[PDB]
């Protein structure tokens, strides 16, 4: 198969910045008929991908001229001369020359803002849930930037990984931050077996883990 | 005119099969073909030319997918066989012609052994009291339901600033969703904060007031 | 030809 890779995977920009996204194929995308079926797509959240550039450098009708494509063979580049807000989203390159047709992994064009430390909140199981027989501990990590964050659960000081469900929001339209929810689900017996429950976040805004805990018996 | 229509969301049990559809209509094109693309990350499954019935597959999907055409109605179909959780995804139909292409809205497929199951709604209240002039974060945990969607609001939609509702996640055949809301310490608990959860498929409506522990 | 299946 022809493998397509994009660089960078994440591209934070300010509005008005120039943006460049590259695509490399493992074999040449030039078809024997002379055409190079290299396309560029933009996908906005909750929407279908939309064609921007086809066959390396042809702007599809209606696509603004701030978008341009170049390259040949195995190396291709999409350029945005001046990024506008409607441009934010995930960009995919696509090769349609060689079966199986393949896509790059995508590049997220996002808004750059100042760093923001997460607001971390931890919650014990509700009495409702305990009455029903289960025990979930919840940790919200809210309104942070940049988007890269890692969360670790510790029970009585030991890391726990089974029973964890994580969910992430898209970049906020108003303050350009990200948020994350982590839910550790235990049996009620397990919850009653341990006392100290800790949510630990690793984020660029602190050199040490950002910790929130509670003791069950308090 | 031009229209590209895909069939609606599908819920299927593991090991079962499903057949979804795509139709291009209008007076704006002659020859065309229809490709199927999977998104969990885009993957091309195959292509069918409805006017000739010719198909080309991604060998990866040769057993998993069968592309057909109902030439009576000009409707293309993709059958996905012997479903596993690997197959839960959005499936796009992508139209190609001499002068333009176009992607449909997508068909979501969810694989689960669960029948319709109402959610349990749990309040998330802080275990420690709040300092003066601080922000307090409350939450709502919505667990064990099927299928999507559940809806969550706060104070019947009158609490909208400072809300984060997190996308639902399917795990062990059931969904979990959560929602947080942040308010000044001077407003809770002195004013009530309630998460309102609705699950249309089970005709469920739950109001859970967040009370201090 | 334009679109995912333009080569066919």
């Amino acid at each position: 198969d022809v493998l397509m890779t994009q660089s960078p995977l994440s591209l934070p920009v300010s509005l008005g910045d120039q943006a460049s996204i590259s695509c490399r194929s493992s074999q040449s995308i030039l078809h024997s008929n002379g055409n190079t079926y290299l396309d560029w797509y933009l996908q906005k959240p909750g929407q279908s991908p939309k064609l921007l550039i086809y066959k390396v450098s042809n702007r599809f009708s209606g696509v603004p001229d701030r978008f341009s494509g170049s390259g040949s063979g195995t190396d291709f580049t999409l350029k945005i001369s001046r990024v506008e807000a409607e441009d934010l989203g995930v960009y995919f390159c696509f090769q349609g020359s060689h079966v199986p047709l393949t896509f790059g992994s995508g590049t997220k064009l996002e808004i750059k803002r100042t760093d923001a430390a997460p607001t971390v909140s931890i919650f014990p199981p509700s009495s409702e849930q305990l009455t029903s027989g289960g025990a979930s501990v919840v940790c919200f990590l809210n309104n942070f930037y940049p988007k890269d964050i890692n969360v670790k659960w510790k029970i009585d000081g030991s890391e726990r990984q089974n029973g964890v469900l994580n969910s992430w929001t898209d970049q906020d339209s108003k303050d350009s931050t990200y948020s994350m929810s982590s839910t550790l689900t235990l049996t009620k017996d397990e919850y009653e077996r341990h006392n100290s429950y800790t949510c630990e976040a690793t984020h660029k805004t602190s050199t040490s883990p950002i910790v929130k805990s509670f003791n069950r018996n308090e | 005119e031009f229209q590209l229509q895909q069939s609606g969301p599908e819920l299927v049990k593991p090991g079962a099969s499903v057949k979804i559809s795509c139709k291009a209509s209008g007076d704006s094109f002659t020859d065309y073909n229809l490709s199927w693309v999977k998104q969990i990350s885009l993957e091309w499954i195959g292509v069918i030319n409805p006017n000739y019935g010719t198909t080309t597959y991604n060998q990866k999907f040769k057993a998993k997918a069968t592309l057909t055409v109902d030439q009576s109605s000009s409707t293309a179909y993709m059958q996905l066989n012997s479903l596993t959780s690997e197959d839960s995804a959005v499936y796009y139909c992508a139209f190609s012609s001499r002068l333009f292409g176009y992607w449909g809205q997508g068909t979501t497929l969810t694989v689960s052994s669960a029948s319709t199951t109402p959610p349990s709604v749990y309040p998330l209240a802080p275990g420690s009291a709040a300092q003066t002039n601080s922000m307090v974060t409350l939450g709502c945990l919505v667990k064990g339901y099927f299928p999507e969607p559940v809806t969550v609001t706060w104070n019947s939609g009158s609490l909208s600033s400072g809300v984060h509702t997190f996308p639902a996640v399917l795990q062990s055949d059931l969904y979990t969703l959560s929602s947080s809301v942040t308010v000044p310490s001077s407003t809770w608990p002195s004013e009530t904060v309630t998460c309102n959860v609705a699950h249309p498929a089970s005709s469920t409506k739950v109001d859970k007031k967040i009370v201090p522990r | 030809a334009v679109g995912i299946g333009a080569v066919f």
